[PDB]
């Protein structure tokens, strides 16, 4: 696939169509058998992982090849999900940033990656609970407000549980679904659910988003409505030296 | 002080009757003949706000440093024609009713 | 500058007996130059009145003590049996173009105001030739053509 | 014909929008006292042409910009408090 | 001016009536002028019979039956002109001789009934719907027959689908699942195909006998041993299956439905439905899906063999292919007709119904046909039609070619057979067989792209609702004049050779012979040559048609200057092209808004109001001029005289013209001096530059007319009434208002001007005393009624034209409930080029007026004469509409030569033809400059010098040589209005027809400060006094996010907006030369929260100590 | 409530609800002040909770709150808050606006 | 700068070439005639002369 | 994600690679130039870089020569990566920090 659709079918993080297998275990290949049935073992010492191919599929792994922990075994697209487990957060960032770029670039736009990167990032925000500390053992967490509880229990109240998690590649749209602050989460597809749970926790909002601020006719939390400019204040020569003698009094 | 967090909680009766100014729990309303909020209703405003800038619904003292009157026979405050945009009411039901909400 | 006619009140009316309607009429009048005379004379009234069968024409205007129609034939209104019409049409002294929504006019009401289309000028070109008179192989022969509708001669202008 | 004095004015301060922020305060008070507030004053004021001479300009921000770029003004982040600011303003022929 | 014709290929067929589409529709479904006995079938006639022996509940004990035997088109109650002023729609009223039986016989003829009215069509091909006129596009569909097609869900796997005739029989698709089973999909009900086999009888033997060895297909549609049962109990199972409730033996009456009899199933009388049926399927058919009263059990007939073909295509041998569904062989055309009979349906459908819900009520002793029908069931039925669907546009009315081209449009969407506006992309494409039929070229730009079309001009939809385009049979040789209009799929089995093509005398002259087949282009032996092309014109639309050098236009481009014809308002001086395509006179005709003569008579009367002839012997006709009239889009259709008194009048030729004509052929535009160069940034991107001398010439000027309505309705308060006793107005104001209320005609209108006076009631309150003691004391009389006027809204004005007065009560008039009296005022407004305004050319040269010029400026020609337009170069290249520039050539020959031409549509002109009339006309033009004096100045000189140095004149030519040698290149030498000095380097220059378009500024550019602010949403939305608000959306929001706009962006959601308190505050602030702002609280922030309230749900706000703050301070 | 031309009203459609219910409540109020039949209460009590139901959230249960005449379902206090227009969503969305005004460029 | 007709210049060579393009297509089809090329090899062929030409 | 304080002050990093390998062919190629600005433009150097005889300090800006000139020195088969400072790095959670996305404004 390409185009718009491929830029969508990346920022949400979507196991395609094709998915054009992956070996899961490093390892050495062995293509066997044609026209009758066409299947792929990635066999290392140990384990030896077996990949049936469709038998029209053009594989690009020929026999005695070595292979890699998630190195593709087809041609075709590659699940984002897949990688993440067989090769972690990181790779999967850089696999997405530089997918989507694989199109923009090839037709003719061209824009800086870092916009694509903040994007990404994003996509990248939460992860869930193994074995916790305080909360329920399951629940998704962002992962800045979970370091709020692991190095928080390992350094002053040093102890219980470091909380141990997962890494989890959100699409774009459910990563957007998923944002703490109640007034922002209402705007999307069913604003009850989200006001019957915030109402029942005395949910506080904190408005640290734009989206929020928006919503109430508030000044946007940026630019000249940033916190680290709007404060600032212009005294003015003989103003100042006036104001300086009253101060004393 | 200004505003910096919005929390949003639950409804204690206590409360939503600590907000009402009076409670519609009475019939229903606007005079379409004359444009009088009905007595008791949807709009009236001896519960709500005066339907006027300041005044009552008869004739009293359209001041501005008094702060607080309610007049001879009908009850409407003269203070500013907004406070129809922000006055809650309330239907004291006669049992239970659930919010289907939390229900659905 | 505008005109009346009988039973006219608005531009996008008819006449009867008349095959024209105001509209072209007016688009028609237009065309028509009238040639002054007196100075003092800034702006006059023509009167036309036509009848029957008849194909009014410019020509088939009043003349009046101060005024030289300058393109009588000319087309006004081509007249049926049983066609009135009685204009006046009337022309003042102006400069340029000035398009009949920014004058307005006054002359009574059901007036329409005319678009007016005033200069005398009706095209010019000039021609910059070689010359003979004995100087540099490198002179220049002004030559300005100039047209006028005969209100005002090529000379005056 | 770019903001007059624009590039010096995104230099003098550090994030730009502080640049507005203070075009904007400044402008604010250059108006809440007819402009008997100028720090600018000889004949330095921005003016006007006209069907008539140059009258004095009647663009507070324009002023505020003409004003900052001389360094005669100073961003206090947190110098002098809002409660005295309001306070010793409302002096100066202010009514 | 003569016109010089060109081109060969010599039309052997004149264009078709174009409007047939339409026109012969209807007649054949409303067989008026034929006897009741005749009448075969389809339309109206058939809707009876389809619908008319009409038997009672039980089967054969109860008497009545009630039979139809003829109807009869009723007749015009109301002039096609009091419709559209009374509001009505031109109707007739329909009439039934129905014939009620009975069981002790009486045989009731009740002389006719009345079944409800029927909507008459006009000459034009349009209706007439409670005024206004409508037009009923031509929708397609899937042409019935049988299909299979490939299965989406499941690959290398196939569907079967039985689809029969629209509104007759229902959608039968037949699948194969993952299980094998086979399954029967109909009314959106499945159940195993199986059991419907079993009821037609199969045996699980004959079965296998008949589907087997290919594929282990049957062994899935097997194994219901269960039900391979009693072919009686199968039928009861399977109507518990399709009707959940009644489990009786009487199973045969539902499954007659979707079997035998012309109730449903009709996939034709025996035509596109059998016959197709019968080549793709295994052959031998009669009309039904299966056939039931053999003798008490049915006898299946499509079913089996279709499967069978299923199977025969899940492995098959070769000639058991798939379909193509976007072949035209595969797509049909409902017209009017049909779609107005197919209504008929839906209504006598209904009428039948309560009948046998009557039969049942009543005494059947005495029931009669007047007694059994309703006259209601049918109206409300057909009345729904005309008004209420999808395919009943209002009627594109810009000028006579918009409205033309309406009638010829067809449409895929439109009533239940049809896709939606979110499916269809494999439709969409210019399919291959299209050509001659649909046109690959006039579809809207975006949304439903491909979805609407236009039919081709020599196209012509037939018998049963296929396109087919003429051709000329080639006796192996000669060119016959036979000419065989020839279907779709009737095409794709013959080798037929294009127009292009030469020709000696009657017969092929070249060897080598271009010609296509099915759809490959190819190279043919002229022997093996069968077919020909009547015209190039076969494969292009009406307005395709028009563009002069179509060949030349890249066909993007075309498609723009296609349409935008469409939107070429009319005007005023409107002329005909100078280089025209042939159909402009004819369009003209076919679109009879021009008036012309009936029968070869003279003319004895001609005045701006009538035009009357005596017809040779035949009486003396007065045809009326219509005269300012409003086209439905505002434009002003009128009519001019373009005849003298006591002339003999050709046949039947032009009378008077129409809103867009010149002496009888089309003028959407002016023609006007062009010269293709780049201003001084004025003509960037498309914008063009004006000559103020074509406003002196009152050129690109036409009139407007809009049109205001008022009601005047009862109240609970009393009634609206049309007074011009306005409460409180100075008899200055009412000043134009007649002793009625309503403008007087020829008054001219500003903004803000009483059109129509109208009091209202309204009690909005009880004046207390005091005030009413102060009421007398000062003399102006209380009222009892509020102003609520009509009035001209911001924008507007112009002259009072017409007026328009409809009473409750009144003959032919029907307001709706409430109201009563209602006020119509027209009002027209000549317009003339404006800067905004958009001129377009044939071959898609879109571009906004952005200078207007005074002639001091423009380039001009050495002969002084100045340009009109000037039009920039770098337009052309990207757009490939090279037509353009060829136009632009041959016109600057015209110019010169005085004439006009005719070039046909691939063709037309060459550049050998045009090179050498442009020759003629500089020998001409520069004979002129000789013979009056002069020649070649220093000026054009130092640019014929530079010009050579650009290889583009000949060197070792004289100046004299060398200009002719440009102005053949078609460039000239222009001269800089502004500066005498010369353009360096020569410019194309000449005559180019421009259209004015539909747009204008005029219409559009509004700009607020502040008012008229909505009580319900409270912010800014309608203006009275002031008008207008611009939408922030979401976009701009994001736009403000993105720059660092804070307190812009917050102004845009509060103070402008819903911010009582802040606008107010602001407004209350600018008015004083104060700062503005310092808002207390965004109004939605305490929206919100009392909102929320409301709903329960406390939301506490706090600051950063955490404590609460009430945003409200009361 | 906002009068259209004459004595038309533009009623909030919120307000009906907002009378659906008081009604009830006294109807289900009056019953059991004096004569209480055990079905009837229970019916109209039934009721009640259902015309809360309708103010809160009308499009749930399955039956939507009718008007006298048309079958359009009005408005509920969700609807309200329900995006397109409704509080949440009205700002970032749209708002017309005060200082404005187009023209072809 | 402005385009006339005869700015759209066609190029000296496109006659030849495309009376080289037509000779080279009589050569492809006679080839087939033959059996040399696959109904397939006749047509990529005749598709890879045209964009080359 | 709001810039909302001057660096955060980690010193993870990203490593904007210059070459390329093409899986049908296994071969690699040095990007086209494009692409290469498009991730370097702009950004703040993470770790130091020498190259020709060049070294370019930790957190420098990197500007439009400067990346011109690392491809350049990429092809003198110096520099493989460059290690910089991005938004995929960046701990300031509610918002890139100024040091990491750098510039483009
Ligand atoms: C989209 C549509 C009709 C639209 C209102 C018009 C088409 C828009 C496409 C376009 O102009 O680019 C559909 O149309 C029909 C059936 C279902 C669809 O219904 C639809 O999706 C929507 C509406 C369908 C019918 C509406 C009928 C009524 O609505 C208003 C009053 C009734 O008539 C409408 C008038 C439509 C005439 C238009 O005519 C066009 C120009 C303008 O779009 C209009 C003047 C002309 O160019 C004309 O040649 C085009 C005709 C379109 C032919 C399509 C027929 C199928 C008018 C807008
Ligand atoms: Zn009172
Ligand atoms: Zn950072």
């Amino acid at each position: 696939t390409q185009g718009l659709p491929r830029v969508i079918e990346l920022f949400e993080a979507r196991r395609p169509k094709a998915k054009a297998v992956i070996s899961e275990i490093d390892g050495v290949v062995r293509i066997e058998e044609g026209e009758d049935r066409l299947s792929v073992f990635v066999e290392s010492e140990g384990f030896s992982k077996e990949y049936k191919l469709p038998k029209d599929a053009r594989l690009l792994v020929k026999d005695g090849d070595y292979v890699e922990a998630g190195q593709p075994l087809t041609r075709g697209a590659i699940d984002p999900h897949q990688l993440l487990e067989a090769k972690g957060p990181e790779a999967v960032e850089r696999y997405l940033v530089d997918e989507i770029q694989k199109v923009y670039r090839a037709q003719g736009v061209k824009l800086h990656d870092k916009h694509i990167e903040i994007v990404v990032r994003q996509m990248l925000k939460y992860v869930e609970v193994t074995d916790p500390g305080d909360s329920r053992l399951l629940e998704g967490q962002v992962l800045e407000k979970w370091d709020v509880e692991a190095l928080n229990e390992r350094l002053i109240a040093e102890g219980k549980v470091p909380v141990a998690w997962k890494p989890l590649l959100m699409g774009v749209t459910k990563s957007a679904l998923s944002t703490k602050s109640w007034l922002s989460a209402a705007s999307f597809q069913n604003t009850t659910h989200v006001l019957t749970e915030a109402a029942i926790a005395g949910k506080k909002d904190e408005l640290i988003g734009l989206k929020e601020n928006v919503i109430l006719g508030r000044l946007i939390p940026a630019g000249t409505g940033s916190d680290f400019v709007r404060f600032t204040q212009v005294v003015d020569q003989r103003t100042l030296k006036a104001i300086e003698e009253a101060r004393k009094e | 002080k200004e505003v910096r967090k919005v929390r949003i909680a639950l409804a204690s009766p206590e409360k939503i009757r600590s907000w009402s100014y009076g409670e519609v729990e009475k019939p229903e309303t606007i005079n379409y003949r004359t444009l009088k909020p009905e007595r008791d209703g949807l709009f009236d405003e001896r519960i709500f706000g005066p339907i006027k800038d300041y005044e009552c619904a008869c004739g009293k003292y359209k001041r501005q440093r008094f702060e607080g009157k309610v007049c001879e026979r009908c009850g409407v405050e003269v203070t500013r024609s907004i406070v129809r945009r922000y006055r809650m009411g309330h239907i004291e039901l006669a049992t239970p009713a659930a919010h289907i909400w939390f229900v659905k | 500058t505008s005109v009346y006619i009988e039973d006219v009140l608005h531009e996008f009316s008819t006449i009867p007996g008349v095959k024209e309607d105001v509209v072209e009429i007016i688009l028609n009048l237009k065309e028509l130059v009238v040639r002054f005379l007196d100075p003092k004379m800034a702006s006059t009234t023509l009167i036309l009145r036509a009848e029957g069968p008849k194909e009014v024409r410019a020509g088939d205007f009043t003349p009046s003590a101060d005024v030289e129609i300058m393109n009588p034939d000319l087309h006004i209104a081509t007249l049926e049996e049983g066609g009135k019409l009685y204009m006046e049409v009337r022309v003042d002294r102006g400069v340029g173009y000035v398009p009949a929504e920014r004058h307005g006019i006054k002359d009574r009401i059901n007036a329409i105001p005319v678009d007016a289309i005033f200069s005398p000028v009706r095209r010019v070109a000039f021609q910059v030739e070689d010359t003979r008179l004995g100087q540099r192989t490198d002179l220049d022969k002004l030559t300005l053509r100039i047209w006028t509708d005969g209100s005002v001669t090529p000379l005056e202008a | 014909m770019a903001e007059p004095g624009i590039d010096k004015l995104f230099g003098m301060v550090d994030s730009k929008y502080r640049l507005t922020v203070v075009v904007a305060k400044r402008a604010q008070q250059l108006l809440r006292h007819r402009f008997k507030n100028t720090v600018l004053e000889p004949e330095e004021r921005p003016k006007m042409r006209t069907l008539e001479g140059l009258y004095d300009d009647p663009n507070a921000v324009t002023w505020a910009m003409k004003e900052l770029l001389t360094g005669r003004l100073f961003f206090g982040e947190n110098l002098v408090p809002e409660d005295r600011l309001q306070k010793e303003m409302e002096r100066l022929y202010p009514t | 001016m003569e016109i010089k014709r060109f081109g060969r290929i010599r039309e052997v067929i004149p264009l078709p009536p174009l409007t047939e589409i339409q026109v012969e529709s209807y007649k054949k479904a409303l067989q008026a002028d034929v006897p009741p006995e005749k009448r075969e079938n389809v339309g109206i006639q058939a809707a009876f019979k389809e619908t008319f022996p009409i038997e009672e509940g039980d089967k054969g004990k109860g008497g009545l039956v009630l039979d139809f035997l003829e109807y009869r088109i009723g007749d015009p109650p109301f002039s096609q002109d009091e419709c559209r002023e009374k509001d009505l729609t031109y109707q007739a009223p329909l009439y039934a001789r129905l014939q009620l039986i009975h069981k002790d016989t009486g045989l009731i003829k009740e002389d006719e009934v009345f079944l409800g009215h029927l909507p008459l069509m006009t000459e034009d091909g349009s209706f007439i719907i409670n005024g206004a006129d409508r037009v009923i596009v031509s929708q397609i569909h899937r042409s019935p027959g049988v299909y299979f097609t490939p299965d989406p869900a499941r690959p290398g796997r196939y569907i079967a689908s039985i689809i029969p005739l629209p509104k007759r029989g229902p959608w039968i698709d037949l699948e194969v699942e993952a299980s094998g089973v086979v399954t029967m999909k109909v009314n959106k009900r499945k159940f195993p195909l199986v059991l419907l086999l079993r009821v037609l009888g199969y045996d699980q033997e004959t079965l296998v006998r008949e589907l087997s060895a290919y594929g282990d297909l049957v062994q899935g549609l097997l194994d219901e041993a269960v039900l391979a049962m009693r072919p009686e109990e199968a039928m009861v199972r399977l109507f518990t299956l399709l009707r959940p409730g009644d489990p009786p033996k009487k199973d045969k009456a539902l499954a007659y439905l979707f079997g035998l009899l012309a109730d449903p199933k009709r996939y034709d009388l025996g035509e596109a439905g059998r016959y197709k049926a019968e080549e793709k399927l295994g052959v031998g058919l009669s009309g039904r899906t299966l056939v039931r009263f053999e003798d008490g059990e049915f006898k299946d007939e499509v079913f089996l063999p279709t499967l069978r073909y299923l199977f025969a295509l899940t492995a098959g041998v070769p000639g058991h292919e798939v379909d193509d569904i976007d072949h035209l062989g595969n797509r049909r055309i409902r017209t009017v007709g049909e779609l107005m009979a197919d209504q008929f349906r839906v209504g006598l459908a209904r009428l039948a119904r309560g009948v046998r819900e009557r039969m049942v009520m009543g005494s059947p002793d005495t029931l009669t046909p007047a007694k059994l029908v309703n006259s209601r069931p049918l109206e409300a039925a057909l009345r729904e039609f005309f008004s209420r669907s999808q395919l009943s546009q209002f009627k594109d009315e810009t000028n006579p070619l918009s409205s033309l081209r309406h009638k010829r449009r067809i449409s895929a969407l439109g009533p239940g057979g049809l896709t939606r506006e979110r499916a269809g992309f494999d439709v969409r494409d210019v399919h291959r067989t299209h050509y001659g039929r649909i046109c690959p070229v006039e579809t809207p730009e975006g949304a439903n792209i491909g979805l609407i079309t236009s039919l081709a001009a020599y196209a012509r939809v037939d018998a049963l609702g296929f396109i087919r385009t003429p051709y000329r049979r080639v006796k192996n040789g000669v060119v016959t004049e036979e000419v065989v209009y020839m279907t779709a799929s009737e095409e794709d089995r013959y080798t037929i050779a294009q127009a292009n093509t030469p020709l000696e005398g009657d017969r092929i002259a070249t060897d080598r012979v271009v010609a296509r087949r099915r759809g490959e282009p190819v190279i043919v032996a002229p022997e093996e040559v069968e077919f020909m092309d009547v015209s190039p014109k076969q494969v292009f639309s009406l307005n395709t048609n028009l563009i002069p050098f179509l060949e030349h236009d890249d066909a993007n481009r075309a498609l723009m200057g296609s349409n935008m014809q469409t939107q070429a308002v009319p005007l005023i001086r409107a002329q005909a092209p100078v280089v025209m395509t042939g159909l402009e006179e004819r369009v003209v005709r076919d679109s009879l808004a021009a008036l012309y003569a009936e029968e070869d008579g003279e003319v004895v009367k001609v005045d701006g109001t009538r035009i009357a002839v005596r017809y040779e012997d035949g009486r003396l006709v007065e045809h009326p001029l219509r005269r300012y009239a409003r086209s439905n889009q505002g434009t002003a259709f009128d009519q001019r005289p373009r005849v003298r008194v006591g002339q003999r009048v050709k046949k039947g030729d032009l009378l008077a013209d129409g809103p867009a004509s010149e002496e009888g052929f089309l003028a959407l535009g002016q023609n006007v001096l062009v010269a293709i160069m780049p201003f001084d940034g004025y003509n960037f991107e498309d914008a063009i530059v004006i000559s103020e001398e074509l406003l002196k010439r009152d050129f690109y000027t036409s009139i407007h007319i809009e049109r205001y309505e008022i009601e005047a309705r009862d109240t609970k308060l009393g009634p609206e009434r049309i007074t011009r006793d306005i409460p409180h107005l100075s008899e200055a104001a009412l000043r134009d208002l007649d002793e009625e209320g309503i403008v007087r005609i020829g008054a001219e209108v500003k903004p803000g001007d009483i059109l129509v006076g109208r009091t209202s009631f309204k009690g909005e309150q009880e004046p207390s005393p005091e005030e009413r003691l102060l009421r007398s004391i000062f003399g102006e009389k209380a009222r009892d009624v509020k102003d609520t006027s009509l009035r001209v809204p911001p924008g507007e004005g112009g002259i009072v034209v017409g007026r328009l007065r409809l009473r409750r009560g009144d003959p032919g008039v029907e307001l709706k409930p409430g109201v009563r009296e209602v006020v119509r005022v027209f009002v027209a407004q000549k317009r003339k080029l404006q800067v905004g305004d958009k001129l377009a050319n044939r071959h898609g040269n879109k571009g906004v007026v952005a200078k207007i010029l005074p002639v001091e400026d423009m380039p001009h020609l050495p002969d002084g004469t100045p340009v009109d337009v000037i039009l920039n170069p770098l337009g052309v290249p990207s757009r490939m509409n090279l037509g353009q520039i060829l136009e632009t050539h041959l016109g600057l020959a015209g110019y010169f030569l005085g004439q006009r031409y005719i070039s046909p549509v691939f063709d037309g002109a060459t550049e050998p033809e045009i090179k050498e009339l442009l020759a003629e006309a500089f020998n001409l033009y520069f004979g002129k400059r000789q013979g009056e004096g002069f020649g070649v100045d220093k000026r054009e000189k130092e640019v014929l010098a530079r010009a050579e140095k650009l290889g583009l004149v000949s060197p070792g030519k004289s100046p004299e040589e060398q200009l002719k040698e440009l102005f053949d290149l078609g460039k000239v030498v222009l001269y800089d209005g502004r500066t005498g000095e010369p353009f360096e380097g020569p410019i194309v220059v000449g005559q180019m027809f421009i259209m004015k378009l539909y747009h204008m500024v005029e219409d559009k550019m509004h700009a607020r400060s502040t008012g008229p602010y909505s009580l319900i949403t409270q912010q800014p939305l309608g203006g009275k006094a002031q008008f207008g608000g611009q939408r922030f959306g979401e976009m701009e929001v994001w736009a403000l996010e993105a720059y660092g706009a804070a307190h812009t962006l917050q102004e845009m959601l509060t103070i402008k907006s819903d911010d009582i308190e802040g606008r107010n505050a602001a407004y209350q602030a600018i008015i004083k030369g104060e700062d503005v702002p310092e808002p207390s609280v965004p109004e939605s922030f305490r929206v919100l929260v009392k909102e929320l309230q409301a709903l329960a749900l406390d939301v506490q706000t706090l600051d950063e100590k955490d404590n609460p703050v009430d945003i409200f301070e009361g | 409530m906002v009068q259209v031309d004459g004595g038309r009203f533009a009623t909030s459609d919120l307000n009906d609800l907002y009378r659906r219910l008081i009604n009830r409540n006294n109807r289900l109020k009056k019953l059991l002040a004096q004569g209480a039949p055990e079905i009837i209460i229970r019916n109209e009590k039934r009721m009640l909770q259902e015309a809360v139901d309708a103010v809160i959230d009308n499009g749930r249960r399955g039956s939507p709150v009718t008007n006298p005449g048309s079958e359009r379902p009005l408005r509920s206090l969700t609807d309200i808050l329900s995006g397109k227009q409704g509080r949440f969503r009205q700002n970032l969305l749209g708002k017309r606006v005060d200082y404005s005004g187009r023209s072809v460029i | 700068i402005t385009i006339g007709i005869d700015d759209a210049v066609i190029p000296e060579e496109k006659q030849r070439y495309l009376e080289e393009a037509d000779r080279k297509l009589r050569q492809i089809e006679q080839a087939y005639e033959m059996g040399f090329l696959t109904d397939r090899e006749r047509y990529d062929q005749v598709i890879q002369l045209w964009t080359e030409t | 994600i709001v810039v909302r304080e001057a660096d955060c002050g980690t010193t993870n990093y990203i490593s904007v690679p210059l070459f390329q390998m093409d899986e049908v062919t296994r071969t690699l190629r040095l990007r086209k130039r494009s692409d290469i600005e498009s991730g370097l433009y702009g950004r703040v150097l993470a770790r130091e870089v020498e190259a020709l005889g060049r070294r370019l300090e930790e957190g420098r800006y990197l500007s439009l020569e400067d990346v011109h000139f690392l491809i350049k020195a990429a092809e003198a088969g110096e520099v493989r990566e460059v290690p910089v400072r991005s938004p995929l790095t960046c701990q300031t959670r509610y918002g890139v920090c100024q040091k990491c996305y750098g510039y483009d404004l």
